[PDB]
Order: C-alpha cells, then structure tokens, then sequence
C-alpha cells in the first residue's frame, strides 16, 4: 500500500541494513546513493500528485459552476 | 539527514534590506552600498528608492518582511507586469486554496 | 457565483467613472442627479444596482441600453517621502499627535530613514513598507493575511509555485 | 426572470425557444431580411450546446484523472 | 465574394458577437419605437455574458492544465 | 527520471540483496521493500503517462472551443 | 471534430426523416419534390446541405425557420437465424454457393451451428459475429481495427481503462 | 518475480464461446439446458439459437460470446454495458479513441 511506501522514506529496513554495513569498512555509498534517489522520488512524486489533486479539484469546481 | 523529509513537514528592517538586496542578484556610491549588505546602518527611503530601480524593482520590496502572514513569497516586479485577466487566475486560485480548509 | 449582474453593473459604473468622469464620484452624482452617498454605495458594493437605476445610469452615462449589464472584459483582455507623508496623513484619519518614541517628524521635505519610518508605522500596528507603496498597488495581491498564515506549509507551496509558473508563462 | 436566465439553467433554456427566437421569427414574416440577425442567434445557441457538452466532457476526464491519483495516494 | 456565416462558425466570430451584433443593433432601435423588448434584450445579455464567462473559464483551465502537465513532464522526463 | 527507471530492472542494490540471500541471512524484510519501491516507479510512471494523455485531450478540446 | 453546420443540418435532416417520414429517403424526396439520390447524398453526407435546401427542407419538414441550423442535442429521449442468411444474402449480393462446405441455401428459418456460420462467414472474408444485430448499438465498430491494432499496447490500456471508467460512472 | 513492471528498456468459434462463458462465471446456467454446461471443454458446437438463449439469459446477446476478443484490433469491453450508455457517454468514448488514434501518427 502507498501508506507503506511513504513510510519507507525515513529509516527503512533497507536503510538500517545499509548503514551498519558501511561502518564495517566496505563502501556502500553507491548503493546508499540509489536509495536516496528512490526515497526522494517517493517524496517528490507524492508532492506533485497532491499538487495536481488541488488543481484538478480547482478545475472541476470552475466546471461545476458553469454547468450547474 | 540526506532524504527530503518533506512529508513530515516542519528581526529588524536593516536585516531585511540585507537579505532582499542579497536576494536581488548608479548605483550611486559604492561604500554606501557595501555597508548595506551586512546591515550596520539605516538607509533613507529616498536612497532606498533610486537603489531599487537598478534591478527593475521598487522601494517597499526590499523592506517588506516575510512573516507567516506576509510570506506570500513572490517577485512583485513580475506580478505588476501581468495582464489583469491573468492576475485573476492567481487570486482565484489562492481564494480557492483557502476554501479547501474551512 | 462568479460575476452576477450587480457585479457587472458595478464594474461598468466604476469603469465609466474612471474613464469619463475621472477622479470623483461626486461628478457622476451631479450628472445623474442623485445623492453622492447613493452613488458611493453603488460603486463600493454596499448597495446593488437595480433595473431602473441601471438605465438611469446608462441614460446619464450616454451609453446604449443594457451596455451596463454587458460584461466588456473580452476587450479588456511619485515620491516615497510624500507617499510616506500622505500615507501617514491618511493614517491620521483613522495614535493622534503627540505619539511617542520619536520627534523631528517632518512630512513634506525629508527622506526619513527606514528605522524611524518603521517606528512611526509600527506605532500604528503597521509596517514601514506600507508607507512607501507606489501610486496604485500593482504588485500587491490583496488577501486576508490571517488566512494565509493559517494555511499549512504544504498549501503555501502549492500557492507560490503556481504564481511563479504564471510569471514564467508570461515571460 | 433576469437572474433565472443568468443561471446556467437559464442560458440552456434559451437554446430551444426564447422570446428572441419567437421575436425574430415574426420579423421575418413581413419581408425584413434577418439573415444576419438569425445566423448569430443560432451560433450563440450552438456555442451554448457545444461548450456545455465539452465542459461535461472535461468533467468526465477530470474525475477520471482524480480517480487514478487517489489510488496512487490513498 | 465570400460568405457571412463561415466566419461566425469560428470562435473568433462568436466572441465578436459579444458586443454589438446585428441582433443587438436590431433590438435597440425596436425598443426606441415603443414596444418593450427588455425580455429579449435580457436574453441576449445572458448569452453574450455566457460567451465572455465560458471563454474566461476555459482559458483559466488552459493555464491550470499547462501547469499540471509541466509538473508531470518533470517527474516522467 | 531515466536513472530511477533504470533502477527498476538492473540496480546494484538488487544484485547486492540477491548475493546476501544465499548466505542464509533472511532478507525478506529488506527485499520486500525494494520490490515495492521499484513497483512504485513502474506504477507511478504509468499513471503520470496516463494523466499526460488526458490533460492533452482536455487541452485539445479547450483549444477547439477557444481558437 | 467540432461540428460544422452541415453536420447539424444533416443530423437534423436524418432525424426528421426517421421521426416524421419513417427513415426512408424516398418519402421525404416525394414531399420536398427532389430526386431521392440528392436526398440520399444529403443523408449519407456525400453532399453538404446548402443554405437554400435547408430552408426548403424546413418548409417540406414543417419546421420553423433556421431550426435545421440549430443543434438540438439537449432535446430529451427479430431473429438471429434469418439475419444470418439476410447477412449472407446481402453478402451474396456483391450463385447459391457456398464454395466452401455448406450447400445449405440457406432458408435461415432454422438454427444453424456456429461452425457453419464461421465456415460461411470467412467465404466472404468477414467474421461470423457480423452482422448478428440490427440495432448495432451494443458495439463500437466505428473505429478502424487496423488503427487500434497498430496502437502500442500501452495506448490500448488507456482506451480500455477509460471505457471501463465511463461504464461505472453511469450504472 | 513479485516485481510488476510493464517495460524493460525505453482458434475457432467454439473455443471462444467456451472462453467467454468461462469468463461470465465470477460475475448452473441451466435454467435452460443442462447439457450445454460442459461447453467449457469446447467439445461441441452449439447452435446459434441456443447460444442466443445462452446469452439472452445473461442480458447479453449471442455475438458477444463468439467475438474473437483476443484479436489485436478487437477492443475488450463489455458490449451490453456499452449498449445501455446514453449517446453523450458513447460519444465521449468514441471521442477519446479517435484522439488516441491521432496521437501515434
């Protein structure tokens, strides 16, 4: 569910796994960079969708008045 | 803190002129201007005005604050230049955004 | 809902006044032969403009019949110091002299510093920027400030991002 | 009446039969050529039919767009 | 020569009908000859205003759909 | 956008997680998450593309009414 | 595309002949005193209904002036077996054959098997489900199959998904 | 493969009748005849009169079971549900299709 995916933004199990592995001495910054992109994408993509929501709501409100 | 964290959300007049001119990147006198950017002095409204035109802007723009109420944060120069019909789109949208709460 | 006839008549009346009879609504009041108190409550929106007054207004405006009911939008589509003075003058209409905290208050000649300007403005529960606003407020965006402050930050960004896009599409 | 006709219900009412459509049809009877006048009313009424349909059509698509965005959000 | 109604099919023609159609011309002088055409005159007022108004909403939506698709572009391009 | 779509099918983390699974360490929690995040990229992109089609249709109809 | 006047005129011409003259172009050809071919060309759309015909049509159709020019869209609201041969018969019309299997004439007042119809149909080249229904309202055959076939699968889903959505918003 | 993704880079009449009827469960058909309700195996060729009653029972009609829905140029939609639509909504479906056709050259 999307509620789950939004919660994957901050401190996922993948996040908790990747951090302790970096402390051991092997460079996981390549992998760590990838999770950053996706997690930011979740945030950003969800920000845009809600922005569209408001604007379609607005468009539908103007249409309602002219037709009803 | 690398990721966005956006979903989880979360003063004097001379300090604003410091920020808003720093935000604005004859030209009368250089040292006069070199002081203003770090505050340290209070400028006159007549000198405030002629300085503003240098960028294409007006006087009040540089000393206008942005607290919670007046933080509708936009370029006034750009807005003033808009045609009326299109200014109507902005105020119609804003006033709709209000109604979506209560 | 958006644009009723009263609102149309009101806009056309203000247009006539701004276009033809220029500054004062007293000058239309003379030509229409009606109280300037009545002419003022039509313009500002207090009293709506009925059927008979509409034509009377038209008859007085030298336009043709129902022009006032017709929306004409489709065609439609200074010193800082004296301002700070004239604002402070117009603010003295609505504390009264003497105020406190400052003297040397000259209005006409001087170009006050913004700090004092602010102390004068803030004493009226206002801000300095308001004192030095141009003739006509073109960049302003009139709105209720309490309500914008009350909006969630997510709803502020939606408002602000839209305006910028609007700017971009106009330049 | 004047408010009625200014409601969308009222402007739609003008499509089929309005006093103006009654009025114009009488003038034609007497030999006055209302080709110019009548061709405009028809256009005005046809724009009312046409734009109302488009709006209803856009109404359908926006609720589709809103339907999908819910599922991605919800 | 070229026809009359071919221009009036276009929205450029319908918008031009807003102020001073031949129908507007027609009803006004008819009023000046003593018959009450306020009813008819009012009907044309509603339609012409609707043209103005509906055209205004559509451009408004034009702007908002451009906005929506500008934001969509970024996320998918 | 191209980069995040590329993560869908071939990513270092998906290789990484598939190497850790062989050891005996159960990565069902971490692996289930990646799949979802990845599936959200396919899903959200198809919807956005879908919305792109309908806004362009809506824009088309308005142009005909306005032009 | 948005309607030209010919579209509305013809659409109105079509509806008149149905609702007044029984959807037969000859009966209206008889009243209007014009060739049934010209009438057929107007109905089919092969010829644009002129301004003058439209008036003559209105006279002939007993309609008030310019009614034909007006869009009235907002105005308010058999056997399988014999049609299998009626289709086949109309499809014969382009001998008793029947080049592949068959030798059923066919009378078509008896129920045949879907295999025989399938074997019959591909003789003409057409499918077996055609033309099973007289109303044709149940299906969009308007679209060219080649154009739909050529669409990337991704574009098909959009088409089918919007259809399914329209279905649920009605009933 | 618990990873749902729609992109990497960038037959005869009796079997269709059996398939379409297999789809109309989830949504005992005798009622009429109980013989036919083994058609699912596609061992028999039902007569059009009986298939019509094996459609008309559902409120669907005969042809809907025998349309080659799997064909690329045949849209998969419920034909009975499209019949009941007002012309206004029929037009909306037709209007979007032709738009989508004009896109993609």
């Amino acid at each position: 569910t999307p509620v789950g995916v939004r919660s994957l933004v901050e401190d996922s199990h993948l996040m908790k796994l990747l951090r302790e592995l970096d402390k051991d001495g092997f460079n996981v910054d390549g992998p760590l960079a990838e999770l950053v992109a996706l997690v930011n994408y979740v945030t950003s993509s969800q920000m845009t969708m809600q922005d569209l929501q408001t604007h379609l709501d607005y468009c539908a409100e103007q249409l309602r008045k002219q037709t009803t | 803190l690398d990721v966005d964290h956006e979903l989880d959300a979360v003063w004097t007049v001379e300090k604003q002129a410091a920020a808003t001119l720093n935000a604005w990147m004859a030209g009368i006198g250089p040292a006069t201007v070199n002081r203003i950017m770090k505050a340290e002095v209070s400028t006159t409204i007549g000198v405030l005005s002629s300085l503003a035109r240098a960028f294409g802007h007006e006087a009040y723009e540089m000393i206008i604050p942005v607290g919670a109420p007046g933080i509708i944060d936009y370029d006034h120069r750009m807005y003033a230049a808009l045609p009326q019909e299109e200014k109507n789109k902005i105020t119609s949208f804003i006033n709709f955004v209000f109604e979506q709460n209560k």
